[PDB]
RNA sequence: GCGAGAGCUAACUUCCGUAGCCGAGAGGGAAACAACCCAGACCAUCAGCUAAGGUCCCUAAAUGAUCGCUCAGUGGUUAA
RNA sequence: GAUGUCGGCUCGUCGCAUCCUGGGGCUGAAGAAGGUCCCAAGGGUUGGGCUGUUCGCCCAUUAAAGCGGCACGCGAGCUG
RNA sequence: ACCGCUGAAAGCAUCUAAGCGGGAAGCCAGCCCCAAGAUGAGUUCUCCCACUGAGGUAAGACUCCCGGAAGACC
């Protein structure tokens, strides 16, 4: 349901009681709502809201116009929800508690143009029995004469990295109001600087 | 069709077969079995009230189609000239 | 094939196009039949009667007299079951109106009810289940059996009052 | 080709290409057959004038 | 020396489906849409009319519509994905069950594609009217 | 529950009855459950 | 196909006898298909009758008539 | 006027006559552990000694260490 | 698979013909990702607009430059 986007920052060390617990800062700065999505005058429930701030002078005519119909301000970022639908703006206070799980998704880093050794694990060939395919170099690709193809949707070199990844279950350990930060347990995909969006848990244990 | 061309037609000068009789204006007699002549429309027999006249127009010699056979792998190929005569009547009947 | 059916004179019988409609006072029921297969009150009691001689016809026949005579005593008097909990330890409360059961079992069993069936626990080791329509009260008394089937070594369970249950007797 | 459309005249008023056909056999009276489909395409009337004459030729 | 093709046709024709089963239904739509009365009855085009099926939902068949009966929908390289659903398990889109059951009964080439086009299927009673402003000539199978 | 396809009376209380397009045998002997599915 | 041998009364098996077709045979049917069923293409035609086969729709042609069967999707793979 | 042969390695996917987990009936099923049959291919199905081995035997484990198909899958992918 | 309720033909019995219930790592949905070229090409918010006798233009974008946790070139 509740959700809302920020920057990731970094990780650090932060013992919790006794022991060291790994953690992720992440910086869910002041989300403004931008349009409301009303299932009767659209077709499905649903919130617009918006991230970093940006200069008039770089902003369209027609994304000021939709911004005007709010009347924030501009941002560079928006972006939308389910089930959420609250009043004012979307700060992380009272939305997200310390002890609550939550489902952190983001742009993982991309790799490019990656191997099945590295992209599908694979495991490629001897490296000292007499080659000419160590490394990589996949064996065949299928059987012979019977559907002389190959399968749709298969194992083979291509582009890894660039996917939006959700990992979920993840636990809130603290909460800066105020500094607009919260700190997630473990690590969460994408870049320093990459957006990430926090959504509430969806099916959890 | 296959001979004589019955049917209302007002006045057309068509092409069929030939009709023996060479040579122009020969009153050719033909029966009826469908028109509608002054919007009256009769069936087959009765329509025999009624029957069209036409007079030859031309003798004229039909149009040049060669006429080619194949059968592969046996060879087999034929190839000869075809040209089917018939005259055009003008119609002018009741 | 079946044609005696006593009709009292607190129910009332409907034949209205398909749906069958009988009112009484413990409760109006109503129940769907063919249209092909002939029914209705011939003077004081209720006659059934059938289109073909042959099979298609009597098997319906019988079943739509026993259904409509089931209905009757229904909102006559009322069906009842009467269970019981033997074995060692076995047990059940009841919440409201629903059934709790406690046979072996780490967590009780709630058992709770649709609507028109009623539980009634006159003694802690034994089950009453009181209805109008029998169908029904057939069935949910069904759900009760199907927690502890009798074992074929003591006979634990659920069981119909005076049910007779052969032990096999392991040694 | 011809076929097709005079089943389908035949059909507008209430008759087949079967019993149509058949009700220009049982009298040696209409023996179009060739053609008949230029009449129902362009001439209604006539046409319908035809059904009538084979039902009128059947039962 | 036939009659050439015109276009001035484009009766659009409503079939109600409610009860029908659902050859009868089928096999008269694809019809008329291929060429009912035919209006020079020529092949090369489509002059068929179009057709508007309401209802659909309650399209009946015989006593196999949760067995035998099941529609396939196989995938791109069905790798052990051959997805297969019962008849009553369309309750998701009635719509495809009609719409998917005329279109095999009318040709495989470009223009019978073409033609499918024609064919306009909706689960409903007086919502599908909506969709239905130019002519509304309702006429039922038999 | 023994799949036989050859489904035959072997005492004097079993019943065979018809259900959904198969064979089964109703018995108060359990062991005398025999059914073609 | 029939009548035999050989072969496990197997093989699109092999070896003889006999009939037909293919080989050198187009066309219609059997989805496709040498052989099977119907039929032996001189040439031309916006003509008609039939055979084998069929006549809801994808191709032409009665969702034809009367008396039965089968709750099976048998038809649309087999036996004790 | 060429359809590259065994095994391994690599990479897969499919059948179900199911090795393990799942749901059942029956028992010479007390319990626990099993036996047998029926339903069920979602996933899984270890590492080593000898041998070119496929098999197979053995060490040590495992819920289990299934059987087959794909030109006894895979040499314009590798080995030899 | 299997286990039951009401219940005829065998005016007994019966999970069954009408009707209904419970029940598997399987099926469908649920979870993560893609997805309107879904050519039936969908929906919503916003912007520039009623020129000229193919071309000046608006909104808007591209080229070019400097870079990038984006990348073979794009
Ligand atoms: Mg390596
Ligand atoms: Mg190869
Ligand atoms: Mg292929
Ligand atoms: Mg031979
Ligand atoms: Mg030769
Ligand atoms: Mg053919
Ligand atoms: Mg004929
Ligand atoms: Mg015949
Ligand atoms: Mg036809
Ligand atoms: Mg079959
Ligand atoms: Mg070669
Ligand atoms: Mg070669
Ligand atoms: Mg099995
Ligand atoms: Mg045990
Ligand atoms: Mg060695
Ligand atoms: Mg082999
Ligand atoms: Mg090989
Ligand atoms: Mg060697
Ligand atoms: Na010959
Ligand atoms: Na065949
Ligand atoms: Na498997
Ligand atoms: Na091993
Ligand atoms: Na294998
Ligand atoms: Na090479």
């Amino acid at each position: 349901m509740k959700g809302i986007l920020g920057t990731k920052i970094g990780m650090t060390q932060i013992w919790k009681n006794d022991r060291a617990i790994p953690v992720t800062v992440v910086l869910a700065g002041p989300c403004p709502i931008v349009q409301r999505k009303t299932a009767q005058t659209d077709g499905y429930e649903a919130v617009q809201i918006g991230y970093a701030p940006k200069a008039e002078r770089k902003v369209n005519k027609p994304m000021q116009g939709h911004f005007a119909k709010a009347g924030v301000a501009p941002t560079r970022i928006l972006r939308e929800f389910r089930g959420f639908a609250p009043d004012g703006d979307s700060v992380n206070v009272d939305i997200f508690a310390e002890g609550e799980k939550i489902d952190a998704t983001g742009t993982s880093k991309g790799k490019g143009t990656q191997g099945v050794m590295k992209r599908w694990n694979f495991a490629g060939g001897p490296a000292s029995h007499g080659s000419k395919k160590w490394h990589r170099r996949p064996g065949s690709i299928g059987q012979r004469k019977t559907p002389g193809r190959v399968y749709k949707g298969k194992r083979m070199a291509g582009h890894m990295g660039m996917e939006r990844v959700t990992v979920q279950n993840l636990e809130v350990v603290e909460i800066r109001a105020g500094e607009n930060l919260i700190l997630v347990k473990g690590a969460i995909p994408g870049a320093n600087g990459g957006l990430v969006v926090l959504r509430s848990a969806a099916k959890a244990s | 069709i296959q001979t004589g061309g019955k049917q209302y037609r007002v006045s057309e000068g068509d092409v069929i077969r030939v009709e023996s009789l060479q040579g122009e204006a020969g009153d050719k007699v033909e029966l009826k079995a469908l028109f509608v002549g002054g919007e009256q429309t009769v069936f087959g027999e009765d329509a025999g009230k009624y029957t069209v006249q036409a007079e030859v127009v031309e003798h004229g010699r039909g149009k040049k189609i060669y006429i080619r056979k194949y059968k592969s792998g046996v060879q087999y190929r034929r190839r000869t000239g075809h040209r089917q005569n018939f005259t055009a009547i003008k119609i002018l009947g009741i | 094939g079946k044609q005696p059916i006593a009709v009292p004179s607190g129910v009332t019988v409907n034949a209205q196009d398909g749906v069958f409609k009988v009112k009484g006072p413990k409760g109006e029921l109503t129940v769907p039949y063919n249209t092909e297969l002939t029914v209705r009150q011939d003077g004081d009691q209720l006659l059934v009667e059938r289109p073909s001689d042959a099979q298609k016809h009597r098997a319906l026949h019988g079943l739509t007299r026993t259904l409509v005579a089931n209905a009757v005593k229904g909102v006559s008097d009322g069906y009842t079951i009467n269970l019981e909990l033997r074995g060692v330890g076995f047990r059940a409360k009841l919440t409201g109106k629903a059934l709790e059961m406690n046979i072996g079992y780490s967590h009780p069993v709630i058992i709770e009810p649709p609507a028109g069936v009623t539980f009634a626990v006159p003694e802690p080791t034994r089950i009453d289940v009181s209805g109008i329509d029998k169908q029904l009260v057939g069935q949910v008394a069904a759900n009760v059996r199907k927690v502890r089937k009798p074992d074929a070594y003591h006979g634990k369970g659920v069981r119909f009052v005076g049910e007779q249950i052969a032990l096999k007797a392991g040694k | 080709l011809w076929i097709q459309r005079i089943n389908a005249g035949a059909r507008l008023h209430g008759m087949n290409y079967s019993t149509f056909i058949n009700g220009l056999k049982r009298a040696n009276i209409d023996l179009n057959r060739k053609v008949l489909a230029d009449i129902a395409a362009r001439e209604p009337e006539a046409f319908k004038a035809l059904v009538d004459a084979s039902r009128n030729a059947r039962q | 020396k036939t009659y050439i093709p015109k276009n001035d046709e484009q009766n659009w024709v409503v079939v109600d489906a409610s009860g029908v089963p659902l050859g009868r239904l089928a096999t008269l739509i694809a019809s008329r849409i291929r060429g009912k009365h035919r209006p020079d009855f020529t092949p090369n085009m489509i002059q068929g009319d179009f057709v508007v099926v309401i209802n659909a939902a309650q399209v009946a068949l015989t006593g196999k519509k949760l067995d035998d009966k099941v529609y396939t929908r196989y995938t791109g390289y069905q790798g052990g994905l051959k997805t297969e659903t019962a008849r009553e398990a369309l309750s998701k889109h009635p719509e495809r069950v009609i719409e998917h059951a005329v279109f095999g009964m009318l040709p495989k080439g470009r223009q019978g594609r073409a033609m499918h086009t024609r064919l306009k299927v909706y689960a409903g009673e007086t919502h599908p009217h909506s969709a239905q402003k130019p002519q509304v000539l309702k006429t039922q199978p038999l | 529950m023994k799949v036989r396809s050859s489904v035959k009376k072997m005492c004097d209380n079993c019943k065979v009855v018809r259900r959904h397009g198969r064979v089964l045998v109703i018995c108060s002997n359990v062991k005398h459950k025999q059914r073609q599915g």
